[PDB]
C-alpha cells in the first residue's frame, strides 16, 4: 500500500504497486533553467512534451546471463515518430537540455527467480561492438534490438580488425560492470518490485546540447542474476519502460533534421 | 540489519547498528579529490633533433614526437595527422611482445583511476630533460584549439617556436637545471572534460571519431632544441563530476 | 589541497588561478 | 644572517609571459610629455566593434565589398556567410584580425548591410540565421525556419542584424584544422523575398554593402599567434 | 641592497609533491563557467561507500556477482572472503579499486548480501567474520563463536553485514607481498543455518548477490601507485 | 534593425533588439591593450664573432648584425649604413626563395597587428644566447638618437662597449644561465611612435627616406662576445591612439 | 595588465617604469 | 630540538610534520 | 662588531652564539 504509486505527466500516468521508491540521482532534478549560452529565449514548458513515451524494450530468457545489457540512448531512443511533440519539437531545434524521469516494468511471478540493474549513465557508449566498423551517425544512438554480451566491453571495444586488436588491451569505452552500481540505479528483483523507478538531472560537457552529435545519457537495463522458473510457469517476461524528459528546453530554432 | 537493495541506496552502517560496537572514525582528509589530483605524475614524452635556432617541423621518431597534447587520456598521431591527436584506445609500442611500452601518450595514474565522467581543474606542466648535458630549449604552449602556426622563420637563425605571442619558455645554460615547470589556466570551450569516454561525435555530419569530444584538451606543447624530455601533469584545482567505473583490473 | 605555505602566494590570485565564474 | 634558499627545479628559465617585472637599467627618466594627444583606445574590443567589410565574390572571383540584387527572387541566397570568425568571407575585417590573436569569443555579431541601389528601387530580403546539426538551409522554407529579419528598403538605407549567440558551450573557437561543434556556428544567408522593384531609367543591378563587427556583448579572451604566411 | 642567500643542498630538484605552486604563465583567464553542472563530489571516500559487486567463482571458474544456495545446509560455508582490501574477491569492486591507491585504511566495511531466489522460498544464513589468530573456522560450531549475525529471509530482500573494524593497530595496510598482523584481518565466511525451503514449482537454486564497500567510519589515507598492470 | 551607415557609426546590437533574447556577456579583460602587448615576442637577433676583450667594429654575417635598433618595426643596414636603420619594407633573406626568413628584424607580430597610428610604452628586453656554451658578453644600450661612440680602447684588453656610462651589461661563467633582460624607458624626443608609417621627412631640406620619422625607436643594443643571440621585447605599460588598419591577410 | 604579484615592486617607482608628466 | 630559526616555517604545520592525534 | 645587518638573524640566538651563563 506504501508501495502503489501514482506519477502524473501531462497527459499520461504511471502506477505501479509494488514500488520501493524513486532514487534521484545526484539528488538533482532538471530544474529547466534556460542556458546561459544562448541569446535567443528557449522554447520551453511545452505540456505536450513533458509527458511518459512507452516503449518495450526486451524479452528476457533463461539464455541471458549477469551482466548481459540492453541500451536505450537518450534523447535518441525518442528523437524518432513516437516521440510525439517532444521529438517534433526537438527535430527542429539545434540544442536541447533535459534530465529523465523514467520507470522500467517487468512482472514476474512469485516462483521465479532472477533479477536486473536499471541504472542511468551518463557518456555511457552506445556504439556497436559486434564489429570492427567505425561507428555512423545511424549506428552509434539506436537502442540494442537485442542483449548485448558483456565480456567485451570491460577493457573496451577499438573500431580495429581482429588482429589488430590482439596489440590494443584497452579503449577509452570500457565499462567494468562489476561496479555498474555506482551509477544512479535500482534494482529490479523479481520477488521483490515488478518496477524500477529513476530520475536524474541534465549533465554535460557543456551547458545545452547539440543532440544530433550527442547522446549524453544512457538507460541500461543489465540483469544481475539469471531468469529461472520451473516447468509450467509462464516463460514470457518481457521489460518495457516509460520514459520522461524532464523540462526540456530548446534553443535554435530551425528547419527539421533528415 | 536487514534492508532492501533494490530502492538503489542501502545505510552505511559501523559496528554498533548490529552488534555491541561503537564508531571507530579518526579526521583524515586526504581523500579529497583535490589532495588526491593535486601530485604530480608522469604523463608524456617528448623528443626533438632539432637545434634551438631552426624551424620547427613535426616529427616522428620511435613513437616520440617532438610536440604533444596536453591531456591525461591517450594520445598519438591519429591516422597520419600533422600532430598528435586524442586517441580512443592504448596499442602497444611493441608489434610483437604485447608488453608495454605503449605508443600512446597518457597519464596512466589518470587512466586507471578515474572514478568520474567529468572533471574540471588547472594544469601544472612540468617538463625534464633526460640526461645531463646542458639543456638549450625553447617550448610554445598553444591554448586549447588554438592555431598551431608551424610556419616558417620569418628572421634568420631564430627559434620560429619563439615567434608567436603565445606563451614560451627558454631555457638555456650552464647555470639552469635542466627543466621547466609552469602552471596553465584551464582553455576549453567545453564547461568541463570528458574523463573517459564521449558518447558522441565532433563535427556536423558526424563523421569524425565517435568516442572522442570536441576540443577536450589544455592545448599543445611544441619543442625545439636537442633532446628528450619528460613531462609530469599536477591537476590543481580538480574538481569531478558523475562517479563512474574504474579500469577492470584481471582477476587473481 | 596541497598546499600548505603560510606566507601568501606571491602571484595574485586571478593569475595565480584560472578565474571561476558563474554564468547565471 | 644570510637566508637559506631553496633553488626550484626551473632555475635560469625565461618565462615570456610571467607576470612579472624586470631590473630597469635607466630609471628616473621622464616618458617624453603626450598630455595633448587624441584618439587613445585601451580596449582592442573597442575595434572589433566597428562595422568592417566582408569580401564576397565578383562573377570574375574578384573579392568586392557588396553583392548584386536584382528584379527577381531567386530560389537560392544571394549570399551565405558560415559564422565562424575563420569565415574566409570575413578574413580581412577588423573583426577577423582581431579575432586571430585571440583563442575564443563570445556574444554577438552585427552583420551591417547598406543599400546603394538608387532612391527609386525598392525591395525586401530576408536575412536568416540558421544553427547548425540539420545543415545548411536548401530553400527560403527552410531559412525561415531559423532566426531572421526582413529588411525592407526605404528612406533609411541600412540594416543592422544580429546573429545571436546560441551555442552548447559559453565560449566558441575563433578558428581550426577541422569544423567543430566548438568552432563552426551555422550560416547568415540573405533571400531575396520580394524582387527589387523599380522604374524605367535605373540600372537593373543594385549593389549591398556587407560588413561585420562584434555585437554588445561580444567578448574575446586568451592572447595568441595565428599562423604565419607570407604577405601578398 | 642585494639579499644573501644560501642555496641550499637540493638546488634544482623537481619535488613532484611540494605542497607549493609554480609559474602562471596565461593568467587573468576565466574558467569556462560550469554552474549548471550536477553531480560533483569532493571526496573519494564517497565512492569508498557505493556497495559494488563481488567475484564469486562459477562451477566452471567463471567470476560471478552471486552464490548458490539451495535445499541443503552443507558442513563448510558457502563463500570464504578474506578481509583485506586485496582479497581476489573484491579486486574489482569501486572499494577494491579506490584502496589501491592509498596505503592504509581503517574503520568498518559493509558486506551487502541480496536474496535473489522467488518470493516463496526461505531461508536462514549465518553471515560470520572470524578475526585472526586461531586461523579459519572449520566448522558451524567455530564461526559462531565469532561475531556473526543470522540472516533471515523475507519481504526485506538484503542484509547489510558489517565487519567490525578489529585491529592491533589503529590502521591496516590496503596491500602486502607476504600476510603480515597489519595487512590480513581474518574472514567472512556465510553459512547455512536452515536449508533453503520452498514449494513445488520453484528452480532449486537461488542466487544472492554479494556487494561490498566501506561502512560509515571507514577511511583510507597516503595517496600511492599501485602496481601496475597490463588490461586484458 | 533599420539604420543609417552613412553616419559613420551605427548602434552595436545584441540579441534583444530584434528577437526575444538576452543579453549574454560575461566579464573579460585579457583584451585590454595594456595586457595583450604585456608579453615577450621575438624581435631580433644578434651575432658577434669578437670576444669580449676587443674593439667593437660593426660587422654583418648572412644578414645578421652585432648591433641592433631597439624598433619593433622591421630594421636593417639601409643603403650601406654603419649601423642598421629603420626600413620601410620587408624583403626575403633568400634571392630565389621567395619564402622566409626575411633580411630584415622586427617583431612580427607587432607588424601583422598593430590596429592603431602611434603608440606609448617602456620596453623590457630579453638577450638570449642559441646554445649552451658558457656565455662571455658585454652588452651597450644606447637610449635613442644617443652617440653610438664606435671608438677605440682606451685600455688594452677591455671591452670597448663597457668603456662608456651608457647602461651596459656583463654577463659570463659558468653559474650565469646565458640570457640578459632589463627595462629601458621610453627615451624617443618624440611624444609617441608612429606604429606603421610617418607621413613626411626627418629632416629640413626633405632629402631623408619618406615613410620614416626621425627618432622613431627605443635605442640601440651592441654587443660583443661569441655567439648567436636572440631577441625579445615586452611592451609595459602600453598606450596606442588612432584606430587603423590591419595588415591585409590573402584570401582563403 | 599583466602584472600580478601581490608584494610591491623591489625597484621603487620612479625607477622601474618611465615617469608620466603633463606639459600643461 | 634543534630548531632555531625564528621567521615562521614556510610550509604549513600540518604539511611539514606529520599530525599528531590522540584516538580517545 | 662587524655586523651590520638591518634585519634579525634567520637562526635564533640560541643556535647562532654560544649561550653566555654565569655560574655564580
Amino acid at each position: 500500500s506504501d508501495r502503489v504509486s501514482s506519477d502524473t505527466a501531462g497527459n499520461t500516468a504511471t502506477n505501479t504497486q509494488s514500488t520501493v521508491g524513486r532514487l534521484f540521482g545526484f539528488g538533482q532534478r532538471h530544474k529547466g533553467k534556460h542556458p546561459a549560452s544562448c541569446a535567443d529565449t528557449a522554447t520551453d514548458k511545452v505540456l505536450a512534451a513533458e509527458r511518459y513515451y512507452t516503449i518495450k524494450l526486451a524479452s528476457w530468457t533463461k539464455t541471458q546471463e549477469s551482466f548481459d545489457h540492453i541500451r536505450v540512448p537518450l534523447p535518441h531512443a525518442l528523437a524518432g515518430e513516437n516521440g510525439g511533440v517532444f521529438s517534433s519539437t526537438l527535430r527542429r531545434h539545434y540544442l536541447c537540455k533535459c534530465g529523465w524521469r523514467i520507470q522500467v516494468q517487468c512482472n514476474a511471478s512469485q516462483f521465479h527467480a532472477g533479477s536486473l540493474l536499471v541504472f542511468m549513465a551518463p557518456e555511457f557508449d552506445t556504439s556497436n561492438h559486434s564489429t570492427e566498423v567505425e561507428p555512423r551517425a545511424d549506428t552509434a544512438f539506436k537502442v540494442d534490438a537485442n542483449w548485448q554480451k558483456h565480456a567485451q566491453i570491460l577493457t573496451g571495444h577499438a573500431y580495429v580488425n581482429t588482429t589488430t586488436k590482439v596489440n590494443v588491451p584497452l579503449a577509452l569505452n570500457h565499462q567494468n560492470f562489476w561496479q555498474w552500481t555506482t551509477y544512479p540505479h535500482q534494482i529490479l528483483n523479481l520477488r521483490t518490485n515488478t518496477t524500477c523507478d529513476l530520475e536524474v538531472p541534465y549533465v554535460n560537457v557543456c551547458p545545452t546540447s547539440s543532440w544530433t552529435q550527442h547522446a549524453n545519457w544512457t538507460l541500461v537495463i543489465a540483469v544481475l542474476t539469471p531468469l529461472q522458473y520451473s516447468q509450467g510457469s509462464a516463460t514470457t517476461i518481457e521489460i518495457t519502460a516509460s520514459i520522461q524528459p524532464v523540462k526540456p528546453v530548446f534553443n535554435g530554432l530551425r528547419h527539421t533534421v533528415v | 540489519g536487514v534492508d532492501n537493495a533494490e530502492k538503489g541506496k542501502v545505510s552505511d552502517d559501523n559496528a554498533s547498528t548490529d552488534f555491541v560496537a561503537e564508531p571507530v572514525k579518526l579526521p583524515e582528509n586526504q581523500t579529497r579529490v583535490s589532495f588526491f589530483y593535486d601530485r604530480s605524475t608522469l604523463s608524456s614524452v617528448l623528443q626533438s633533433t632539432s637545434d634551438v635556432s631552426s624551424k620547427f617541423t613535426p616529427s616522428t621518431a620511435k613513437n616520440l614526437q617532438n610536440s604533444i597534447l596536453l591531456t591525461p587520456l591517450p594520445s598519438d598521431i591519429v591516422n597520419n595527422s600533422v600532430l598528435p591527436e586524442q586517441e580512443r584506445w592504448i596499442s602497444f609500442a611493441s608489434p610483437t611482445t604485447q608488453k608495454p611500452p605503449y605508443k600512446t601518450k597518457q597519464d596512466w595514474n589518470f587512466i586507471m583511476f578515474s572514478p568520474f565522467t567529468y572533471y574540471k581543474c588547472d594544469l601544472e606542466v612540468t617538463l625534464s630533460k633526460n640526461d645531463r648535458e646542458t639543456i638549450s630549449s625553447v617550448v610554445r604552449y598553444v591554448p586549447c584549439g588554438a592555431p598551431s602556426d608551424l610556419s616558417d622563420q620569418t628572421m634568420p637563425q631564430t627559434p620560429s617556436l619563439a615567434d608567436t605571442r603565445d606563451p614560451h619558455m627558454w631555457v638555456v645554460g650552464q647555470g639552469t637545471t635542466n627543466q621547466i615547470s609552469f602552471v596553465i589556466p584551464y582553455t576549453s570551450p567545453l564547461s568541463v572534460l570528458p574523463s573517459v569516454w564521449f558518447n558522441g561525435f565532433s563535427n556536423f555530419d558526424n563523421s569524425s571519431r565517435f568516442g572522442v569530444a570536441p576540443n577536450a584538451d589544455f592545448g599543445r606543447l611544441l619543442l625545439q632544441g636537442q633532446g628528450t624530455f619528460s613531462v609530469h601533469y599536477r591537476y590543481k584545482k580538480m574538481r569531478v563530476f558523475c562517479p563512474r567505473p574504474t579500469v577492470f583490473i584481471p582477476w587473481p | 589541497g596541497n598546499e600548505g605555505v603560510i606566507i601568501n602566494n606571491y602571484y595574485s590570485n586571478q593569475y595565480q588561478n584560472s578565474i571561476d565564474l558563474s554564468a547565471n | 644572517s644570510p637566508f637559506p634558499v631553496t633553488v626550484r627545479e626551473h632555475a635560469g628559465t625565461f618565462f615570456s609571459t610571467t607576470p612579472d617585472t624586470t631590473v630597469p637599467v635607466y630609471g628616473n627618466t621622464i616618458s617624453t610629455p603626450f598630455d595633448y594627444m587624441c584618439g587613445e583606445f585601451t580596449d582592442l574590443l573597442s575595434l572589433c566593434k566597428i562595422p568592417t567589410f566582408l569580401g564576397n565574390l565578383d562573377s570574375n572571383k574578384k573579392r568586392i565589398p557588396y553583392f548584386s540584387a536584382t528584379n527577381s527572387t531567386p530560389a537560392t541566397p544571394l549570399v551565405t556567410y558560415q559564422v565562424t570568425l575563420s569565415c574566409s568571407c570575413m578574413a580581412n575585417s577588423m573583426l577577423a584580425a582581431v579575432a586571430r590573436n585571440f583563442n575564443q569569443y563570445r556574444g554577438s555579431l552585427n552583420y551591417l548591410f547598406v543599400f546603394t541601389g538608387s532612391a527609386m528601387t525598392k525591395g525586401k530580403f530576408l536575412i536568416s540565421y540558421t544553427p547548425p546539426g540539420a545543415g545548411e538551409p536548401k530553400t527560403l522554407d527552410q531559412a525561415m525556419q531559423a532566426t531572421y529579419a526582413i529588411w525592407d528598403l526605404g528612406l533609411n538605407s541600412s540594416y543592422n542584424f544580429t546573429v545571436p549567440f546560441i551555442s552548447p558551450t559559453h565560449y566558441r573557437q575563433t578558428s581550426y584544422n577541422t569544423p567543430t561543434i566548438t568552432s563552426v556556428d551555422g550560416w547568415l544567408t540573405v533571400w531575396q523575398l520580394t524582387p527589387l522593384t523599380y522604374p524605367l531609367g535605373v540600372p537593373n543591378d543594385s549593389h549591398i554593402l556587407t560588413l561585420v563587427s562584434g555585437g554588445d556583448d561580444f567578448t574575446l579572451r586568451m592572447p595568441v599567434t595565428f599562423t604565419k604566411y607570407v604577405p601578398q
